[PDB]
């Protein structure tokens, strides 16, 4: 049994259900552009399909945005594992490691550490969407 | 997504000072008296809205032993908000806020802003800073103070938001 990694694990799967309906309505999406595309009253139709133009587009920034929410928590599992598997090994005593116990210890370490640089990469990469979202949106 | 705009947080202190259950109250609304010592660093996320604005907050716990202080150091310049945590059941957690204060001058670029919390107010009984001190210190540095509690969420709330406003009004001021 598990406790309040729990948390996690539901939110993966409640992320790859909105996921699953995501990509159901893009391919939705993508049919009906093709249809209108052999389209070419037609005034009309022409506002239907840029409704769905700006759909597609949505779409997009919603599904990239759930695929760096997914890696989100594979990486906090991630560092779950590496940080308790850390610790177990910290509890022995300095004097009583030698080299491949201390040098795994070591190799755990800069692995988490480096799976917080990801954590972070991901939050800034997220922040670049923002912003770009911002940015040509703002014509809009 | 939500968010306007996110803002780097940094927490500081002497070890056991409670950073990391202030963290874990403000993000989860939660405690857990088992005293587990942060290994680096970690970060946790909150968004929040105050003036209408949805803001991410990166939170980074800093882990208080000297072990890894060097590793600490490394986190204090992106940072846009600093919380200086001592502990009122402790004094000598108390004095060493000069030291952190002289680590953000080294390593946080000045433009930083700042805010002291000490915690475990929730208790009284072994209190041996008083919490008059505390507020006249931080007046000398002229930055913003707050007695809090995790065990009891007294202004944990409170110091978050405050922090967050300001280095908001700073920013898009300018
Ligand atoms: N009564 C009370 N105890 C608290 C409060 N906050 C933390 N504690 C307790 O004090 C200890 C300090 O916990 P912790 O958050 O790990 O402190 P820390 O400053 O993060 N330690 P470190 O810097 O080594 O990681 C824990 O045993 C915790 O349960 C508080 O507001 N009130
Ligand atoms: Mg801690």
């Amino acid at each position: 049994m598990k406790q309040e990694e729990l948390k996690r694990l539901y939110k993966a799967q409640a992320i790859q259900r909105q996921l699953e309906e995501v990509e159901e309505r893009q391919r939705a999406s993508e049919i009906q552009g093709v249809r209108l595309e052999k389209a070419l009253d037609e005034a009309q139709l022409l506002q239907e399909w840029f409704k769905l133009v700006l759909e597609k587009n949505k779409l997009m920034r919603y599904e990239s945005e759930l695929l760096i929410m997914a890696q989100e928590l594979e990486l906090e599992d991630h560092q779950s594992r590496l940080e308790q598997k850390l610790r177990e090994k910290m509890l022995k005593e300095e004097s009583q490691k030698d080299e491949k116990d201390l040098n795994e210890e070591q190799e755990v370490f800069t692995e988490l550490m480096q799976v917080i640089e990801q954590r972070d990469k991901l939050v800034d990469s997220l922040e670049e969407q923002r912003i770009r979202e911002k940015a040509e949106d703002q014509h809009f | 997504k939500t968010y306007d705009y996110l803002f780097k947080l940094l927490l500081i202190g002497d070890s056991g000072v409670g950073k990391t259950c202030v963290l874990f109250r403000f993000s989860e609304d939660a405690f857990n008296s088992t005293f587990i010592s942060t290994i680096g660093i970690d970060f946790k996320i909150r968004t929040i809205e105050l003036d209408g604005k949805r803001i991410k907050l990166q939170i980074w716990d800093t882990a208080g032993q000297e072990r890894f202080r060097t590793i600490t150091t490394a986190y204090y310049r992106g940072a846009m908000g600093i919380m200086l945590v001592y502990d009122i059941t402790n004094e000598k957690s108390f004095d060493n806020i000069r030291n952190w204060i002289r680590n953000i001058e080294e390593h946080a670029s000045a433009d930083v802003e700042k805010m002291i919390l000490g915690n475990k107010c929730d208790v009284n009984d072994k209190r041996q800073v008083s919490k008059e001190r505390g507020e006249k210190l931080a007046l000398d540095y002229g930055i913003k103070f707050m007695e809090t509690s995790a065990k009891a969420n007294i202004n944990v709330e409170n110091a978050f938001f405050t922090l967050a406003r300001d280095i908001k009004a700073k920013m898009d001021k300018k």
